[PDB]
């Protein structure tokens, strides 16, 4: 009744076994045999019986060890080992930190990786150089003279220089100087950056990588930028990992110290929650991971497309091209190499994501490269699309539009920034629809498009198509209106 | 050190509304305000009889000195069927003892003490209004007819014993209340049909289901068992033979975890053996009165289904 | 009327309501702990019953001693069929519960103040009448009776256990001033979790419904779902909603 | 396979609890036995008054208990799971089962 | 602080039960003890073997006589493989069911067969991939067929094995 | 100030931010050396 | 075992802790919980807390009136026993000064300590899940089996030679 049945394994209590064995003894020596309390046979039989209760319980435990439920500890691995899933061991927390540095710290100075500890359990991930890792800048007040500006183009690799004179230390000349610097920076990097830099004329200060509330939010990516007169305060981004593996977590604004204080140090803080470390993996999350493995896709075109869009602080657009037949094809490509085009994804961070590529798939083509350690070190390639700005003119017949009413139309044409690489066609009819949509209902309307800088004769109505590595772009100030 | 004292709880919920799916009195407990009107520490007298027959199980209740708000809530809904549940036990747990609808309610308040009255029915509304209209031809399997009629009754299936490969011998038509038609199929096929605490039970006469309950002096028995005939009349006999015809009686402390169709084992010093259950009666007086249950047992002679 | 009285009726209701919270609460906890065992010493003491009186501590086995006990009586009853039996049919008899009663007194001028007595827990040694001993006894007596403790009686001849108090009387007559006469009555009690699995037996609970105010019972009562505390919202979230769903 | 939560369970810790429950309008009887050496709950499921239980299994967290048994006419088609309310690493215990004790035993039914 | 796997031999099984002798009434009589000890010690043997009945059935320690049963359920037949490497193939094929053949992934599977530094992998432009072995502990020709299976559909592979660097 | 009706529309703060300044101001009254990390008693109270 | 926010016995404010470990703490030991449960119960005057008119102590009855010492001690000694986890009261030195009209009593209360029933809601876990192996150790053996044997041999060679 309690052993193996048609519905699994059961468990007997103690009393049933006691009664059964006492009945057996009764049968052995007739109905007259005494078996309760005072019998020596009773004291032997009851003591004997309790042990087999342990044996039955252990046997019942053994049976479930080979079932979807009931497996534990070592035995659990064998069950889920058949499906190629293994527990995770000790893990080390990973994250990134930023710190402001005094105006006087030279660009070329390099922090030693093995001579600092962020806090009681964090250290530098690797060697860090101040140059090429600026994320935000603040310039205010005290800065007459001649100034040099340098920047590495984020698409090409040619350093650009600008020359200016600070004839005045305040007022409209200072405002114009700051505006010139803004125009210099925005022409490189990405247009999203311009949304995060402005001038507070009331205080005559310039903010780089902040928000309207004066909170350092950082630029779109690490860059290099210098001024021969080293003015303001600079901020840099570092990579940090924990000392020993285990469990540890830190919040969005937790890190607050460095034990050996470097000269010129100002402050230090977090930007986002760390990827917390973990202790030895437990059974519950092991089962949970085993359950959610369906979405774990890799090494396929849809998988690589999805992964990039969800693993980069940016990457607004992405597209891929294939050439696998014995020849370079029309588009300049080696015979058996893929092509990946991105927008605003950085170089190092995106490169790490590319380790989802199918093994033995050469890929590795483009204009920019990077090296990643596996152990062996290997190089990967890719390219960044070169934005092309358009100039748009709108003409119509109707009541004159009032100032601040054109804002809706101007922002309405933001759809022009949503074109895809190569396969981007304006379909001016779509623009006509949009301009007639982001407004109150209600005679005639036309749209003209031309590349920036061209003469007015270049205005046309035929749709435009992006080049192989070009992508459409548009600025709010590049919109005009005419009444007819 | 404590004593062994009685406890109980009574709950009143929303009006019962029959729809197009099986009715569960459980889901109507909550009132529009949320928590239901619970009554715990007030002297209560109740009598609840249960059986295995066409008629529903009905129970009576009386409560003294109720607050005016609760009585007002019952002055309203006098056109409607409020759901009620009753619990009882011993100071550590309370087992469901009845669930149904308030068929009747009246209040008398002569001078010193008000006395509310209730009459509750176990599925009375469904058993007395579920109409049907079905027909079948020669050759239809009887097992299909049974399932078709029960689904019409709109109640959960507590337990059913299918007929196997039985087939109708003549064309059949069924109308009127579904319960009445099913109770007629019982006579001609040796099957027992009876609804109880919302559950439909269809079994076969003479046969019985393990020792789900054991009665002994340790199990709070009250007095020795005595032999009592299970019916108030005697039938002529050839002296189906398998049918009932014998029984016994026992009494025990209140225990709501028992049903008419269950099976019990009787471990006394005179009588020993297995019996079916045929009738139950639960009595209770909180401050003064008994807190016991009475079982009418019937001998069995069929197979061990 | 005036608002001055509304500020007075509230006081009448508030103070009166506070009385139940005191008395009603004490009995509740007194029944919520079964470790304590009360005992009473009626006579018996000096004839060798001291052997077990010294066993009583001041925390679990509380003991009660009266300043004087005048009389105590013990009685049992039986009944038999009043009709001639059919003949041996000696089963036509039943046993009733034995009764026990006694009379005592508590005085403002005690002669023996042995601290082991629970009446004298914190009684002053030099001023017994300011300690108000009779009030101490009544407070103890009501609590024992109200909580329905199974008292144990130690008597001259025998020892009785599982006896409950059914009635007692207190009065302060003109004679015997500065003292109170007390009467008690007791009857037998034929009484018949964390437990060793080896002692466990199959039990039953009848039909059961949704248990306690849970994530589903809240919907039935129209209560809003309890927000989840964000200790972790990355692992369970993808699986919890997909496999368990939500009450709706 | 859309599913909706429709029932929750609680255990008093008694080593041999047995009670009747109603699921999907059908009624079943459940038995729970506590194992000392393996410190785990053993659950048996069967019909009312059945001679022997239909299903017996060992309870564990985040494991679909009924998965291999949705092919019988007397077995619920819903989902039965045990998941914790507190720290995710807590495993099922004796007294820690209930809507607020730490472990939430729950039944959910598909939408038909 | 405690092991999750409760399947272990019961500690000090024998002295237990003897603890249930009521009040040392029989202790020191040397006649009842031997009778009780002889019976209890039999359960010791059975209690011990209850573990191996579960411990030895795991794929890690399963002997060839029964490892075939484990492989049979998975469709991996012995063929001509011997015990030490038959275990390896069982692991390799089973692990393949949750793989994508990435460079990082391939290194992980080879990691279990050649220690930490026993393997390295070169990569080539036109689908070329290379495998290097330094500390092989089993004969590789029989394992080779699987080493092909967990690679992309179009891999071009070379295999070279040597002892040490 | 960037919350509620603003003429340009209606702005709703997400769950995460409200915690951020609540902890920040709460931290300001007791200094940096004040545990507010995950599963801490103080953090649990703030979330409710 | 009643959990609640910890109150500093020295100041009466929340026990945020020492300057090295500032934070928030819960009352865990039964002693600490009972201390504050008595402190609040005695500090709140009866009827002065809204949302509960019956809570508190009625000081107004005694203060400002000619009162008998014995009556006050009974009420003081009774409020203590309203907690369900109080074992007994050991001693009680009630004294009153007529010159300054002050009253001051001393006494102590004894309470046991219980278990934690479950650790699910507090911090840690008591289990010891295993650690995955490293490298090819599983499929080819482990070197430690050699090291331990070598050490055993060396120690046995050490034992036999007298020292």
């Amino acid at each position: 009744n309690y052993g193996l049945t048609g519905s699994g394994f059961n468990l007997p209590p103690m009393d049933d076994l006691v009664q059964e064995t006492k009945k057996t003894f009764k049968s052995a020596f007739g109905e007259d045999f005494n078996t309760e309390s005072n019998s020596v046979a009773d004291k032997l039989i009851q003591i004997f019986n309790e042990r087999e209760y342990q044996l039955w319980l252990l046997m019942g435990s053994v049976y479930y060890a080979q079932t979807m439920q009931g497996a534990e500890g070592i035995y659990l691995d064998d069950l889920l080992g058949k499906r190629g899933i293994y527990r995770l061991g000790k893990t080390r927390s990973t994250g990134t930190v930023v710190m402001t540095i005094d105006s006087s710290v030279p660009y070329n100075m390099i922090y030693s990786a093995a001579t600092y500890t962020i806090d009681t359990d964090y250290e530098l991930s690797s060697d860090v150089q101040v140059a090429g890792n600026i994320v935000a800048q603040l310039i205010k007040g005290t800065d007459v003279g001649t100034y040099r500006l340098q920047i590495q183009n984020t698409t090409d690799q040619s350093v650009k220089t600008l020359s200016l004179n600070l004839t005045a230390t305040s007022g409209q000349p200072l405002i114009t100087f700051f505006g010139q610097i803004k125009d210099f920076i925005v022409n490189n990097t990405i247009l999203s950056n311009q949304d995060r830099i402005w001038i507070d004329s009331t205080e005559g200060a310039l903010y780089i990588g902040y928000d309207t509330n004066k909170i350092m939010i950082g630029l779109s990516s690490r860059v290099d930028f210098r001024t021969n007169p080293m003015a303001g305060t600079r901020s840099i981004s570092m990579d940090v990992r924990s000392i020993e593996p285990g469990y540890i977590s830190r919040d969005v604004h937790s890190v607050r110290s460095i034990n050996p204080t470097p000269g010129g140090f100002v402050d230090i803080d977090n930007l986002s929650a760390f990827i917390d470390g973990s202790d030895v993996e437990s059974d519950n999350e092991y089962r949970i991971r085993a359950a959610t493995s369906i979405s774990e896709g890799k090494a396929t075109r849809p998988a690589i497309l999805a992964a990039l869009l969800n693993k980069v602080e940016g990457i607004e657009k992405v597209r891929i091209f294939n050439n696998n037949t014995d020849k370079t094809n029309s588009l300049g490509i080696p015979p058996y190499r893929f092509m990946v085009v991105c927008y605003g994804g950085g170089t190092a961070e995106i490169s790490q994501v590319l380790y989802d590529t199918i093994a033995t798939s050469n890929n590795t083509y483009g204009d920019t490269f990077y090296d990643i350690t596996t152990d062996q070190v290997e190089r990967i390639w890719h390219t960044k699309a070169a934005a092309r700005q358009l100039a748009i003119r709108v003409r119509y017949r109707g009541r004159p539009l009032s100032l601040t009413e054109e804002t809706a139309i101007a922002n309405g044409l933001a759809t022009a920034v949503n074109g895809t690489m190569i396969a981007g066609t304006l379909y001016n009819v779509r623009l006509v629809g949009t301009v007639m949509s982001s407004t109150s209902p209600d005679t005639q309307v036309y749209v003209d498009i031309k590349n920036k800088g061209q003469p007015d004769s270049a205005y046309v109505n035929t749709d435009v198509t992006a080049s192989t590595t070009q992508v459409l772009s548009l600025e709010l100030e590049d919109v005009i209106f005419s009444q007819i | 050190m404590r004593a062994m004292e009685r406890t109980y709880t009574l709950v009143i919920g929303r009006p019962v509304v029959i729809g197009e799916k099986p009715v569960n009195i459980e889901k109507f407990a909550n009132t529009s305000k949320g928590d239901a009107y619970e009554i715990k520490d007030l002297h209560i007298e109740f009598n609840v009889k249960k059986d295995n027959s066409k008629e529903p199980n009905k129970g009576y209740v009386t409560v003294y000195n109720l607050s005016d708000e609760v009585v007002n809530y019952l002055s309203v809904n006098q056109r409607e069927s409020l759901a009620v549940m009753l619990h009882a036990g011993y100071n550590g747990d309370e087992k469901l003892i009845f669930s149904g609808t308030v068929e009747y309610v009246e209040d008398d308040f002569p001078e010193e003490t008000r006395t509310t009255k209730f009459i509750l029915g176990d599925g009375t509304l469904n058993l007395t209004t579920a109409t049907t209209a079905r027909s079948y031809r020669k050759g239809t399997p009887v097992n299909s007819v049974l399932n078709d009629l029960i689904a019409d009754l709109k109640l959960p299936k507590g337990r059913v014993i299918d007929f196997g490969n039985q087939t109708l011998q003549t064309s059949m038509a069924f109308t009127g209340n579904a319960s009445q038609n099913l109770a007629n199929l019982a006579k001609n096929t040796g099957s027992t049909f009876s609804v109880q605490d919302g559950a439909v039970y269809w079994t076969k006469e003479g046969s019985r289901f393990n020792v789900m309950f054991e009665i002994s002096e340790e199990g709070g028995m009250v007095g020795t068992p005595t032999p009592k005939q299970p019916s108030s009349s005697k039938k002529l006999i050839k002296a189906h033979d398998i049918k009932e015809d014998v029984g016994m009686t026992v009494s025990t402390l209140l225990n709501g975890a028992i049903l008419p169709e269950s099976t019990v084992y009787l471990n006394t010093r005179y009588h020993k053996g297995f019996y079916k259950v045929a009738e139950l009666t639960h009595r209770g007086g909180y401050e003064t009165g008994d807190w016991i249950t009475e079982l009418g047992l019937v001998e069995t002679r069929g197979e061990l289904i | 009327i005036s608002p001055a009285q509304q500020a007075q009726a509230d006081k009448r209701a508030r103070d009166a309501a506070a009385a139940k919270r005191k008395q009603d609460t004490e009995v509740s906890n007194a029944k919520s702990r079964e470790d304590i065992q009360y005992t009473m010493f009626v006579s018996g003491l000096r004839r060798g019953r001291l052997n077990e009186f010294e066993r009583k501590n001041r925390t679990d086995d509380l003991a009660i001693l009266f300043d004087s006990v005048t009389t105590h009586t013990y009685t049992k009853d039986y009944n038999k069929s009043s009709y001639a039996v059919e003949s041996k049919a000696s089963d036509h008899v039943t046993t009733q519960d034995g009764k026990f009663t006694f009379s005592g007194t508590v005085t403002d001028s005690p002669y023996l103040i042995d601290p082991r007595n629970m009446i004298d827990r914190d009684t002053d040694k030099e001023n017994p009448m300011l300690a108000r001993r009779p009030a101490k006894a009544i407070e103890i007596l009501e609590l024992i009776a109200d909580s329905h403790q199974l008292v144990t009686l130690v008597t001259e001849d025998n020892i009785l256990s599982n006896y409950v108090i059914t009635s007692f009387q207190v009065d302060r007559s003109s004679e015997a001033g500065s003292s109170i006469n007390v009467q008690v009555t007791l009857e037998e009690f034929r009484f018949k979790r964390t437990s060793d699995p080896k002692k466990a037996k199959n039990a039953n609970t009848g039909t059961k419904q949704t248990a306690e105010d849970g994530a589903v019972d809240d919907s039935a009562k129209q209560k809003r779902q309890t927000p989840y505390i964000g200790k972790n919202a990355e692992t369970k979230e993808r699986w919890e909603n997909a496999a368990i769903g939500t009450t709706d | 396979r859309t599913v909706v939560r429709t029932f929750d369970f609680e255990l008093s810790g008694y080593p041999d609890e047995t009670f009747r429950v109603v699921l999907d309008s059908v009624t079943y009887e459940l038995r729970f036995m506590w194992n000392e050496r393996d410190e785990s709950w053993f659950m048996s499921l069967g019909d009312i008054g059945a001679q022997r239980p239909t299903i017996t299994s060992k309870l564990t967290c985040y494991s679909d208990i009924l998965a291999p048994y949705r092919y019988l006419d007397n077995v619920p088609d819903g989902n039965l799971y045990l998941w914790p309310l507190g720290d995710i690493r807590t495993r099922a215990g004796r007294f820690n089962i209930g809507p607020l004790k730490g472990i939430q035993m729950t039944y959910s039914s598909l939408i038909e | 602080l405690k092991d999750v796997n409760h399947i272990h031999p019961l500690p000090d099984f024998v002295r237990g039960g003897f603890d249930y002798v009521p009040s040392d009434i029989f202790s020191g009589k040397e006649n009842f003890e031997q009778t009780l000890r002889i019976l209890l010690e039999r359960l010791e043997f059975i209690d011990q073997k209850m573990v191996e009945l579960a411990e030895l059935r795991t794929t890690l320690n399963a002997e060839d006589a029964i490892l075939d049963e484990i492989g049979r359920q998975l469709g991996i037949y012995r063929n001509g493989l011997n015990d030490p490497e038959y275990r390896a193939v069982i692991m390799i094929l089973t692990g393949n069911n949750s793989k994508s053949g990435t460079r990082a992934d391939i290194i992980a599977t080879l990691k279990q067969l050649f220690g930490e530094d026993g393997v390295t992998t070169y990569k080539g432009y036109n689908y070329r991939l290379d495998i290097n072995i330094f500390n092989t502990c089993m004969e590789v020709t029989d394992i080779l067929p699987e080493i092909i299976d967990m690679l992309p559909l179009v891999t071009h592979l070379r295999v070279v094995e040597n002892q040490g660097y | 100030e960037n919350y509620g009706l603003t003429g340009s529309g209606f702005n709703l703060p997400p769950m995460d931010d409200l915690v951020q300044e609540t902890k920040k101001t709460f931290k300001s009254a007791f200094g940096e050396d004040f545990n507010t990390e995950s599963n801490s008693v103080a953090d649990k109270l703030i979330q409710i | 075992q009643f959990k609640d926010l910890l109150l500093d016995p020295l100041t009466g404010d929340l026990d945020f802790g020492t300057p090295g470990d500032r934070g928030m703490r819960l009352a865990l030991t039964n002693q600490l919980s009972l201390r504050q449960r008595l402190y609040l119960r005695f500090a709140i005057w009866a009827g002065d807390w809204y949302f509960d008119e019956t809570f508190g102590f009625p000081y107004r009855t005694f203060v400002g009136k000619k009162t008998v010492k014995a009556v006050l001690d009974g009420r003081i000694k009774s409020e203590v026993r309203q907690e369900p986890d109080v074992l007994q009261i050991t001693d009680f030195q009630s004294t009153m000064d007529v010159v300054s009209r002050s009253y001051k009593c001393f006494f102590t209360v004894v309470t046991a300590e219980g278990e934690e029933i479950s650790l699910a809601f507090v911090g840690e876990d008591e289990y010891q899940y295993p650690t995955p192996p490293e490298s090819n150790v599983q499929l080819c053996g482990d070197e430690g089996v050699i090291i331990n044997f070598k050490n055993k041999l060396y120690y046995l060679i050490n034992f036999r030679l007298p020292k």
